[PDB]
Parts: C-alpha cells; sequence; structure tokens
RNA sequence: GGUGAAAUUCUUGGAUUUAUUGAAGACUAACUACUGCGAAAGCAUUUGCCAAGGACGUUUUCAUUAAUCAAGAACGAAAGUUAGGGGAUCGAAGAUGAUCAGAUACCGUCGUAGUCUUAACCAUAAACUAUGCCGACUAGGGAUCGGGUGGUGUUUAUGACCCACUCGGCACCUUACGAGAAAUCAAAGUCUUUGGGUUCUGGGGGGAGUAUGGUCGCAAGGCUGAAACUUAAAGGAAUU
C-alpha cells in the first residue's frame, strides 16, 4: 500500500479505490509518482501521466516500478498492413474516413 | 562592414544559387 | 626528443670510466657464467637480471665480470627467447589495453594512445626484421595477440 | 563483396516509404533482432520472445523488458531509485 | 668571466655538479659492504638500491628502496666497500 | 528577566521589510514594508521613508508583549545579489529609538555554492 | 586486489575449473579454498559450499560473474568456480582473513 | 551557556511533546552561526572537507563534518603554505576514522555531552601529527535523518 | 600591438579555466581575467554602543563584522572605481599602496 | 515587481517576508593563486575500480632502434542535426509595459527550440603565446611546483619547515653594446661576416573563399578553388 512506501518512490498499477483491483497506470511503460504524504487525513496525493494531480487513501495497493514493453511508439507502422493487423486484433475503428468526403 | 555580416549575406545567396540555378534546365 | 610526449629530462644512467674493474671482487667468471643461469631458470625477464644481481651482488655490468654482453652470453647456452626483451613487454602494454577498451568504449582519450603506441609496436617490429634478428614480413596482428604474448 | 553502403536492413522494404521513415526504424530493429548478455549465463543466447518478452535460449528464463531491448532508458533510473529509497528506511 | 682553467677546476664545484654533465662523467653511487645484525656474511648491497634484496640465511632487512637511496635503517654499519 | 523576538530585517534592493516574531518562526508579528508608510514608488530606498517603517513596527509590537529582540539582518541574499542596502545600516537605527533590547547583528543572506546560474543574458545587462 | 593474486596461482600450483572438476575434488578433502562467481544459480552456489562447511575448507566469494573469473585465471572461456589443489608459492591460503 | 566566547556553534532544537503547559525540547542538531566559518577563511590556505552517515546507540542517524585550514606554521619564508595534496586524502580518511569511531556508540546524551566541550578537536592535535599538526579544526554540522519515532519513553530523561 | 605582456588575464600555459559573472552588469568574464577584491566592512553603522547596546545584555556579544569577495568585470570598473587609466611606464606595481 | 523614473504580471481566490518540509533537474561557490595535469579543444564535491602518462634514482637492458612529414588517419569547446529521455534555471524566434519624430533596437516581465544525457553527425572559431617542430650555444638575480642529494638546523623516531644545492616544468624581473621599421625580444639573438636538419604557407589591393567542377555530409555546410573586369593605394609602427 501507499502508505508502506515514503515518498519519492515511483509506483503503478494502482487502484482508485480500495478494492479496484487495478485502474490507473495499466498502460505500456507509465507510472504514478507519490507527490507527497499527510499522517493523519488518510489520503495521499499522487501524480498521474498526463498532467493532472489526485487524492487516494492510503489503503490503495500497487506494484513498484515501470511496466515492461513500454517505449514502443518509436517505430512507425510505416506500411498499411501492420497497421491494420494491429487494430484486427482490438476492434473495428479502422480505416477512419474523413467528414468533408 | 564587419566580415561576421558580410559573411551572413554570402552565405545565404549560397541557398538561391544552389537553388534557382538548379531547377533552371 | 622523447617522440610521443614532451618531456626533455635526462633520467638515465652514467657507467663508470672503468674497464677493468674494482679490484676488490672474488673470483671471476668461471663460477659466474650459470650463477645468473641459475636464476635464469625462472623464466627469466632477461634484462632483470642485471638489476637483481647489482643490488645484492657486485656484478656491475656484463663487460666486467665476462667479456660478453647478456644476450651473447644467455643466448649461446640455450636460453633467450623469441621476442627478447622489449617488444615483448611492449605488446603486453598493447594488449592490455584492448582488453580496457572492450568495455566501457566512451574513452576517446584512451584509445588515442593505443593509435600512439600501436605506432611504436610496428616501429620497433620492422626494426627487427631489417636486422633478421625476427624472420621477415612478421604476421602481428591484435587478433590473436594474446595466443603470441602467452 | 559489400553488399550495400547505408541501406543495412530496410533493402527488405526497397525503394519506397521515404528515407527517415527508414532511417529511424534502422536503428531501432538492430536492438531488436539482435543478441544480448543475457546476465544468468553470461552467454549470447538471449533473443526476442514478443512485445517485450526476451527469453534465453538455453537457461529457461524469460526477462520481462521493453519493447527493444532487456533494459529502457526509463528502466534505467528507476532501479537506482528505489534502493536509493531502501535506505531510508533500512540504513 | 672572460677565463677559466677548465682542466684543472678548483673542488667546491664537483659536488654542485651532477652525476652527467662533469669533465669526464662517473656515477655517484658506490658499492658498499654491510654483514647482518645476525650473520657474519657480507652481501655488497649498495644504497642506490632497488628491489628489497637482503642476506641469503636470514632475509629479514638489509635494504629498503625508496625515490632516491635505499638506506641501511637497523644496526650494523656501511663500511664504504 | 527579558523575552525575546527576532526582528530580522529584509533589506533588500527596492524594497525594505521588517517584522518581528516568535523563535517559534510560526506565529508571525505585524510585517510592514516601504510601501505602508510613505506613497510616491521614489521612497523605497530613502533613509527617513525607511525609519518610518521600523517605528510602527516597534511600539506595535510592544503592545504585544515583544520587550527584547534579536535582530538578525538578511540583504537580498543567494544568487540574488547579496549586499545589504540603504535600510539595514539605516532602519535598524529606528529600533534604537524605543531604547529596545537588541543583539547578534549579523546577516542570514544564504550562500549559493554555486549552481542555477544568474540572469541579464550571458553578455550582460548593458544600458 | 586479488586478481594479481589470483594470477600468480596457477603457475605455481595445481587447481581445477568448472563445476564438476571442483566438486570431484571436495569429495575427497584434496580441494581448498573454492573460488565462487556471483551469478552462479543459487541452487549451484549453496550445493557446493553446504558440503564446502562439511569438508572443512574455506570460501571466497568473487565479485564478479561467470564471464569476469575467465580472465582472472588465464583462460578465454566461462569458469564458474574454481578450486586450488596446491598453491604452494602464492599469496592466497594465509592472506585471506 | 552564558559562557559567551562559544558565540559559535548555533544550534537548532526539536521541539517534541508539550510536558503540561511546560513544554520541553529534544535535541536537534548543531550548526555554525552563518559567518564565524567565513571568518576563518583566508587567501595562501588549504582547506578540507569530510563527512560520513553513521548510526548511534539507537538508530538518530546523522552527517556530520569536519572542516580544517592549514597554519602558518614556524620559521616560514614563503606566503603559500599549501600541503602535499596526495596528503589531503590522507588526512581525510584518518579524520573521517575519529569522527566515525567515536560514534556508532555516543548516545545523545554522550555524543550531546562530548561535542559541547570540544573534546573531539584535541585528538586531532594528538593524532594528526602525521602530515602537518593543523590550524583550527572544528565539526560544523550535525543533522539527523531518521528518528525512529515519536519514542515517549526515553525523552524523559531531560527535566529539571 | 601587445599593449600588456600578459595582455588579458594571468594565464599561462593552461588555456581556459570557467567563466564568473560579474555583479552589477553581470557580464561574463574568466574568473583569472577581471578583479579581485575583497570588501570586508562591518556591520553596524556608526554605532555609538554604549547606549545602542546597553539595551543588549550578553554585552555587546560580537564586534560584529561580515565579509563579502566581488568579482567586477572590465566594462564597470572604471565607471565605479577610480582607475579609469594609467599612463604607459607606470603600469607595473602589484601592491596596492 | 521594476528601474534613472512607470507598467504589463501577481493581489483579502491570502500573495510577496516567514516556519516544518519534501521533491525535480542543472551547478560544485568561498580555497582557487603569476599553481597543476593534458597532444589540442579542455579538466575543480567524496570514495572505489580500470588501464595510461611526464618527472626524478640507477654501477639494469638493446646498440642507431632517430628528426620532419605528401598520400592516408584518431581526437576535436559552443551553436547546430536525427530520434528517445528529464525538462529547475537562464533564454535567439514571439508577445507585451515604457523610451523613441522612429524601435518588431537597448531596458522590464513572460516565454518555444536549446541548455543536460544516450546512440549517431558534421570538423569549424581570436582552435592566439596572432610566435611550425628537433638540436646546440650565448648575461645576472629572485621566487615557484615535482624528484633527488647533503646539511650535528628548528618543531615533539617520523612528517612539515629552514639552508646549500642540483634536474625538468610555468613564468617573472634587470639589462642587452645584439636583433628588429618601431612597438619589443633570452629569444623575434648566433643573418648581406648572407648555409645545423625538416614540414607547411604568402606575393599590390578589390572582385572573392566568389563561379565552375571534383569530393565529404541526411542536412545546414566543409576541403580543394580560379578568371573576366576595376583601381594607385589599402596596411604596420610609433611623433606632434
Ligand atoms: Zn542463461
Ligand atoms: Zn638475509
Ligand atoms: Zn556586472
Amino acid at each position: 500500500p501507499l502508505g508502506s512506501v515514503p515518498e519519492g518512490t515511483i509506483v503503478s498499477n494502482v487502484e482508485e479505490k480500495p478494492g479496484d483491483r487495478g485502474a490507473l497506470a495499466r498502460a505500456s511503460g507509465n507510472y504514478v509518482i507519490i507527490i507527497g504524504h499527510n499522517p493523519d487525513e488518510n489520503k495521499t496525493r499522487v501524480r498521474l501521466p498526463s498532467g493532472a494531480k489526485k487524492v487516494i487513501s492510503s489503503d490503495a495497493r500497487g506494484v513498484i516500478g515501470v511496466i515492461a514493453g513500454g517505449g514502443r511508439v518509436d517505430k512507425p507502422l510505416l506500411k498499411a498492413g501492420r497497421a491494420f493487423h494491429k487494430y484486427r486484433l482490438k476492434r473495428n475503428s479502422w480505416p477512419k474516413t474523413r467528414g468533408v468526403a | 562592414m564587419r566580415a561576421k555580416w558580410r559573411k551572413k549575406r554570402t552565405r545565404r545567396l549560397k541557398r538561391k544559387r544552389r537553388k534557382v540555378r538548379a531547377r533552371s534546365k | 626528443g622523447r617522440m610521443h610526449s614532451a618531456g626533455k629530462g635526462i633520467s638515465s644512467s652514467a657507467i663508470p670510466y672503468s674497464r677493468n674493474a674494482p679490484a676488490w671482487f672474488k673470483l671471476s667468471s668461471e663460477s659466474v657464467i650459470e650463477q645468473i643461469v641459475k636464476y635464469a631458470r625462472k623464466g627469466l625477464t632477461p634484462s632483470q637480471i642485471g638489476v637483481l644481481l647489482r643490488d645484492a651482488h657486485g656484478v656491475t655490468q656484463a663487460r666486467v665480470i665476462t667479456g660478453n654482453k647478456i644476450m651473447r652470453i644467455l643466448k649461446s647456452n640455450g636460453l633467450a627467447p623469441e621476442i627478447p626483451e622489449d617488444l615483448y613487454y611492449l605488446i603486453k602494454k598493447a594488449v592490455s589495453v584492448r582488453k580496457h577498451l572492450e568495455r566501457n568504449r566512451k574513452d576517446k582519450d584512451a584509445k588515442f594512445r593505443l593509435i600512439l603506441i600501436e605506432s611504436r609496436i610496428h616501429r620497433l617490429a620492422r626494426y627487427y626484421r631489417t636486422v633478421a634478428v625476427l624472420p621477415p614480413n612478421w604476421k602481428y596482428e591484435s587478433a590473436t595477440a594474446s595466443a603470441l604474448v602467452n | 563483396a559489400k553488399r550495400t553502403k547505408k541501406v543495412g536492413i530496410t533493402g527488405k522494404y526497397g525503394v519506397r516509404y521515404g528515407s527517415s521513415l527508414r532511417r529511424q526504424v534502422k536503428k531501432l530493429e538492430i536492438q531488436q533482432h539482435a543478441r544480448y548478455d543475457c546476465s544468468f549465463c553470461g552467454k549470447k543466447t538471449v533473443k526476442r520472445g514478443a512485445a517485450g518478452i526476451w527469453t534465453c535460449s538455453c537457461c529457461k528464463k524469460t526477462v520481462a523488458g521493453g519493447a527493444y531491448t532487456v533494459s529502457t532508458a526509463a528502466a534505467a533510473t528507476v532501479r537506482s531509485t528505489i534502493r536509493r529509497l531502501r535506505e531510508m528506511v533500512e540504513a | 668571466v672572460l677565463v677559466q682553467d677548465l682542466l684543472h677546476p678548483t673542488a667546491a664545484s664537483e659536488a654542485r655538479k651532477h652525476k652527467l654533465k662533469t669533465l669526464v662523467q662517473g656515477p655517484r653511487s658506490y658499492f658498499l659492504d654491510v654483514k647482518c645484525p645476525g650473520c657474519l656474511n657480507i652481501t655488497t648491497v649498495f644504497s642506490h638500491a632497488q628491489t628489497a634484496v637482503t642476506c641469503e640465511s636470514c632475509s629479514t632487512i638489509l635494504c629498503t628502496p625508496t625515490g632516491g637511496k635505499a638506506k641501511l635503517s637497523e644496526g650494523t654499519s656501511f663500511r664504504r666497500k | 528577566s527579558q523575552v525575546f523576538g527576532v526582528a530580522r530585517i529584509y533589506a533588500s534592493f527596492n524594497d525594505t521589510f521588517v517584522h518581528v516574531t516568535d523563535l517559534s518562526g510560526k506565529e508571525t508579528i505585524a510585517r510592514v514594508t516601504g510601501g505602508m508608510k510613505v506613497k510616491a514608488d521614489r521612497d523605497e530606498s530613502s533613509p527617513y521613508a525607511a525609519m518610518l517603517a521600523a517605528q510602527d513596527v516597534a511600539a506595535k509590537c510592544k503592545e504585544v508583549g515583544i520587550t527584547a529582540v534579536h535582530v538578525k539582518i538578511r540583504a537580498t541574499g543567494g544568487t540574488r545579489t547579496k549586499t545589504p542596502g540603504p535600510g539595514g545600516q539605516a532602519a535598524l537605527r529606528a529600533l534604537a529609538r524605543s531604547g529596545l533590547r537588541i543583539g547578534r547583528i549579523e546577516d542570514v543572506t544564504p550562500v549559493p555554492s554555486d549552481s542555477t546560474r544568474k540572469k541579464g543574458g550571458r553578455r550582460g545587462r548593458r544600458l | 586486489s586479488i586478481n594479481q593474486k589470483l594470477a600468480l596461482v596457477i603457475k605455481s600450483g595445481k587447481y581445477t575449473l568448472g563445476y564438476k572438476s571442483t566438486v570431484k575434488s571436495l569429495r575427497q578433502g584434496k580441494s581448498k579454498l573454492i573460488i565462487i562467481a556471483a551469478n552462479t544459480p543459487v541452487l549451484r552456489k549453496s550445493e557446493l559450499e553446504y558440503y564446502a562447511m562439511l569438508s572443512k575448507t574455506k570460501v571466497y566469494y568473487f565479485q564478479g560473474g561467470n564471464n569476469e573469473l575467465g580472465t582472472a585465471v588465464g583462460k578465454l572461456f566461462r569458469v564458474g568456480v574454481v578450486s586450488i589443489l596446491e598453491a604452494g608459492d602464492s599469496d592466497i591460503l594465509t592472506t585471506l582473513a | 551557556q552564558g559562557s559567551e566566547d562559544h558565540s559559535f556553534r548555533k544550534i537548532k532544537l526539536r521541539v517534541d511533546e508539550v510536558q503540561g503547559k511546560n513544554l520541553l525540547t529534544n535535541f536537534h542538531g548543531m550548526d555554525f552561526t552563518t559567518d564565524k566559518l567565513r571568518s576563518m577563511v583566508r587567501k595562501w590556505q588549504t582547506l578540507i572537507e569530510a563527512n560520513v552517515t553513521v548510526k548511534t546507540s539507537d538508530d538518530y542517524v546523522l552527517r556530520i563534518f569536519a572542516i580544517a585550514f592549514t597554519r602558518k606554521q614556524a620559521n616560514q619564508v614563503k606566503r603559500h603554505s599549501y600541503a602535499q595534496s596526495s596528503h589531503i586524502r590522507a588526512i581525510r580518511k584518518v579524520i573521517s576514522e575519529i569522527l566515525t569511531k567515536e560514534v556508532q556508540g555516543s548516545t545523545l546524551a554522550q555524543l550531546t555531552s562530548k561535542l559541547i566541550p570540544e573534546v573531539i578537536n584535541k585528538e586531532i592535535e594528538n593524532a594528526t601529527k602525521d602530515i602537518f599538526p593543523l590550524q583550527n579544526i572544528h565539526v560544523r554540522k550535525v543533522k539527523l535523518l531518521k528518528q525512529p519515532k515519536f519514542d515517549v519513553g526515553a525523552l524523559m530523561a531531560l527535566h529539571g | 600591438p601587445k599593449k600588456r605582456a600578459s595582455n588579458g588575464r594571468n594565464k599561462k600555459g593552461r588555456g581556459h579555466v570557467k567563466p564568473v559573472r560579474c555583479v552589477n552588469c553581470s557580464k561574463s568574464i574568466p574568473k583569472d581575467k577581471a578583479i579581485k577584491r575583497m570588501a570586508i566592512r562591518n556591520i553596524v553603522e556608526a554605532a555609538a554602543v554604549r547606549d545602542l547596546s546597553e539595551a543588549s545584555v550578553y554585552p555587546e556579544y560580537a564586534l560584529p563584522k561580515t565579509y563579502n569577495k566581488l568579482h567586477y568585470c572590465v566594462s564597470c570598473a572604471i565607471h565605479a572605481r577610480i582607475v579609469r587609466v594609467r599612463s604607459r611606464e607606470d603600469r607595473k606595481n602589484r601592491a596596492p599602496p
């Protein structure tokens, strides 16, 4: 839990409400930074990977360290086919045609 | 002038002898 | 002129003037042939044997105790190596630093001297080929260095 | 002979796709196809399994690493930062 | 200074000279007798020594090498021989 | 016999702060600026406009119980430009008017073990 | 600096290399002062130092691993664990502790 | 104290618990004042710094320092008076033996009592005879890291 | 011409050291070049301390003095500090009196 | 806040000063100097590891192994470039308050790329000591770092300090009857009393590091690089 860590550590896969079984920092290679405690009023502050902050309670769970598999956005999809192979596993949201058409 | 800005004028015309003399076939 | 760094000093030796010397010593050469070959069962580092007797015994130079230098002494009784005395140490310095260069690899300052000292490896090699103390065309490359220096 | 001058792996693609869309790729898959130092034996027997899985052919150990390495750049600073933290509570 | 006698100098110049720049150059080191405090035999160790050579039976200490002169540092003597 | 406040003036350039506090720190008393007393904005560095600031600061503190004080001055401080100006020499005499009880007058201008380089460009703010 | 101290063990006396030849020796007491790497699998880091506690010999933990003990003995391949049989002229067996 | 010529060695005091309208502070550490250091600096001399982390009887893990300048000795002709610069990394480990070896040990009722009459500086007079005797050496800072928790028990030794 | 022997900056045989910046104009100058001076002042005015510090129990406590080291530059020194020129053959001393 | 004055901005949404603190990145002040290491650009917090380098001691060892280098190579501050990371401070582009007849110039507040690093890149700078390397001679002194020697020296066997030295460094001072057009110089001296080796470069200024190609670089750009035509001085030094 996030009261058994002291300040400055670098956690991920924590849960919003205690019992959620992991809801944030689940993606391929991110992290939530602890940005300040308070012993009383048992709600810790954090640092979310986009620009927002958040206050959650100390009974939230959480794994330590950044998620593996990250840093994959750097290579281009670079042809049509191995972009089509990517979406075919996930959902039908591709090709997205345009609105002036 | 100063020879720092005589050199700046004679370096940004080498992007004009290189450009418009090239496509002019 | 030091040829690689900008020193100018003279930190060297100065042999005495006398040839016949030193008018105190005991029995001459005929106990001192093998008295150095006795130690030379330890290898050995051949130019070092002049200085390990000297600080302990009166041996002062090879001109005094016998009438020969310690290449012509040591070779005749079947001891002297193939690559005898300095180029064995000079490529030993070459093979030592290239092991350091396969690790950290950012040393632009320290592989500078490996292009510098290997200009010394070739130079003493093709002196030794010119006088044919080492046979000519001398296959030398640092791939098989540790099988050559050992 | 020498096969190709500066194309390298991207002769696979050929004339298409542009320059910088092939330059930025080819630096990265030499960190993907090629082997590494398996730290549980020392020998060079680890290659890619999947998207971030780096198994070893001997030793049967799989390392969950980055997408094109076994330890990334952001992965380097966290492992130092953790044993920063283990000696404000232990030592 | 306009005149000297270079062949016949004084006596206080040679001590102010060096190993390597006298009229006819010679050494400053000198072979030297020490017998051990324990043993009786003399190994001719000289004070401008090297690696710490000692007597052959009881090699306790006879010389310690430094940046300059090695030293006796204990017990018996130095003759000068 | 006495009870000690901490005067601890801040006589930076283009301003002058002064406020007595408890030595606990987290119970301050009545800060007063160069803009409190007189208003022309030329008067941020006059002598007699700097003495009036400590004048209202002093007799307000005796109404609470601050009899003795610990003056411990501060200039601009840090990589901010380190030197005392027209306040610390001048307005400390405006604590002597009360006969108020002083001590320990040296500075707490913080000292950069050089870091996080200054402003004004490399070449400097030429006029 | 024990890396020079291991560099004269081999030229002065007898030894072994590899796992099986070390534990070939500990089962008749002829071994002394087995040397252990650091990235050996910790089963066999303990499976020999258990009986090394029973066969009276002392243990050393070389800080490097398999591919670091190879150059500190002179050979040019991996070596996990070095037993030395006799090092009769060497600065090792008394200089520990 | 009132013994005023200890006008150096500035002290912070940890105020911990209010003992029934008579709150009694606990120990925090030590500083100098911010100019006794600077009133010792001077050109044509050599400097030092050193530090360590160290435990105590409990685990008030703290990080002390030590500063020591260089004396103009007797019969000086030079103005410079600089030390060896290989002995600087021979003094800074022996002094970082004695500032260690008193601590790891040194309860905060006896590390405190050693630190007030500056007993420790007399040891450098007696054990840094090696390379240079010294001029003024002082400890200059102690600051904690790891007070374990509130510790209502052992605070009660400090009272009237 | 070479209007001074060490024309710039008291620097012979090293090339480059670091810059350290001026205080008032904040020009960047290398620290070997422009200006040394210590400026000790005091920290009190004309004190009249016998009744300034009769209030100060633990009497007068300090004779309080501060230290400041400065770094001017070449381009701003002669607009405060009184040299502003020197002649040809008098540029030779180093002690200030 | 801010300067000589004024404001944008931040303000009873509690700022600015304060106190307990954490973080995040860059930077190692004060010592720090006529002082060091490095081939040159450069290199200042602690310790460890790796291999390297100059100096000195030598009554070791080889016996001309050497100097300078066309071609061909390694390193090479800053700004740049490609793609990642962490993005505190400063801060070209930009917006804004003032000044200005005039400000997209100086000043004041914000501020993107950069700054730092990891893989790769161009190879330029006042990359200056405007003084190519090797060698040997020719004035006097005082300091200074490193090594060594010797002093019945001081401090308490050791270290530091003093003294007389010596060798190699960075320089300095006093003068030079020599050299230099002069400023200046222990080398710019041993040169019309005209010869110790060896590499490179320059011939009046502009046109012009331009054009044409060659050639390297992904790019900015680099190395090699003329001519037509034009004009009688541009320059160096010190005097009033
Ligand atoms: Zn494995
Ligand atoms: Zn012996
Ligand atoms: Zn300035």
